[PDB]
């Protein structure tokens, strides 16, 4: 269930 | 400092992100809003979706402005398209003020929002460089700033519970702080260390060496920062470049030796899960990061605990175990600095002076043995050849 967040592409 | 108005503002927790509250349009349209120095765009979810309980209505806002202009961000994980345009916005437990702010209306998105995680868009706190679809597009940092006289700075104080938190303890628990113009004491323990911001793109800093319980990883630091090295309020985990991951996993592999996990558990693929109360702390190895410092040829260390890079997952499994998931992983852009890494700190983006600093967050998770840390000051030399270009 564990979520991961990965937060810009430059 | 002292800014108790803004303390205790944020929700949320590593897995999800940790979101303030705001309201755009007029009349104030509230919305979670998750905190992302790894970004420089705001955007608000601005059609429904199945992970949305709300999202900013442009027709029912009589000061939205339509730009016309549309606008696509990818992310290391997760991207969304929308329109530009600008509107008001405040901060209900932030400073006191209000601004016009450009505002992307999140149109189409694709594993950009997360089920459960209560937030309805993204604040890049980031630098206008990077900046979609340029670096015209005025942050919304940059235009609090300019628009009031908010200092030039803002400060972090991520809160991990150090254990599996259900929806309602997620909705009613305190995630964190987010101060905004300044620093604020009771929020840490001990002195403020700082490194140099070393470009204004990313909040990019240089990783000088590395130690797993005080061992030395002994790469050349150019590898440590192999593309780059940044903080990132929107990443869950510390994330390594290839190399330096594989190094650091064997490290910690030996360290903790006395038992076995799956490989698929240091690849992030799985849990692992120890009887209630009994996880073995012990076993795991600090890690400790040194950073270069402003002085000349000086660097101090911050270092975190299993209690920070083993993160705690629910057991859908029917017990009462208490189970976590290795929240370090590799990277093919470079270091992340992530949740995992600024729950043990109160980390302070000093915009104006060109720094971030480090202290001991007053809420890391920790054991009656060993404590995060921030130490300093250690001699090192030729840490500049550390940046790569």
């Amino acid at each position: 269930w564990w979520s991961e967040v990965n937060x810009a592409e430059f | 400092g002292s800014f108790v108005e803004m303390v205790d503002n944020l929700r949320g927790k590593s897995g999800q992100g940790y979101y303030v509250e705001m309201t755009v349009g007029s009349p104030p349209q509230t919305l979670n809003i998750l905190v992302d120095t790894g970004s420089s765009n705001f955007a608000v979810g601005a059609a429904p979706h199945p992970f949305l309980h709300r999202y900013y209505q442009r027709q029912l806002s009589s000061t939205y402005r339509d730009l016309r202009k549309g606008v696509y961000v990818p992310y290391t994980q997760g991207k969304w398209e929308g329109e530009l345009g600008t509107d008001l916005v405040s901060i209900p437990h932030g400073p006191n003020v209000t601004v016009r702010a450009n505002i992307a209306a999140i149109t189409e998105s694709d594993k950009f929002f997360i089920n459960g995680s209560n937030w309805e868009g993204i604040l890049g706190l980031a630098y206008a460089e990077i900046a979609r679809p340029d670096d015209s597009l005025e942050p919304f940092f940059d235009s609090l700033v300019k628009q009031t006289h908010v200092p030039n700075l803002f400060s972090l104080q991520l809160c991990g519970a150090g254990f599996p938190l259900n929806q309602s303890e997620v909705l009613a628990s305190v995630g964190g702080s987010m101060i905004i113009g300044g620093i604020d004491h009771s929020l840490y323990t001990g002195s403020l260390w700082y490194t140099p911001i070393r470009r204004e793109w990313y909040y990019e800093v240089i990783i000088v060496r590395v130690e797993i319980n005080g061992q030395d990883l002994k790469m050349d630091c150019k590898e440590y920062n192999y593309d780059k090295s940044i903080v990132d309020s929107g990443t869950t985990n510390l994330r390594l470049p290839k190399k330096v991951f594989e190094a650091a996993v064997k490290s910690i592999k030996a360290a903790s030796s006395t038992e076995k996990f799956p490989d698929g558990f240091w690849l992030g693929e799985q849990l692992v899960c120890w009887q209630a109360g009994t996880t073995p702390w012990n076993i795991f190895p600090v890690i400790s990061l040194y950073l270069m410092g402003e002085v000349t040829n000086q660097s101090f260390r911050i270092t975190i605990l299993p209690q920070q890079y083993l993160r705690p997952v629910e057991d859908v499994a029917t017990s009462q175990d208490d189970c976590y998931k290795f929240a370090i992983s590799q990277s093919s852009t470079g270091t992340v600095m992530g949740a995992v890494i600024m729950e043990g700190f109160y980390v302070v983006f000093d915009r104006a002076r060109k720094r971030i600093g480090f202290a001991v967050s007053a809420c890391h998770v920790h054991d009656e043995f060993r404590t995060a840390a921030v130490e300093g000051p250690f001699v090192t030399l030729d840490m500049e050849d550390c940046g790569y270009n």
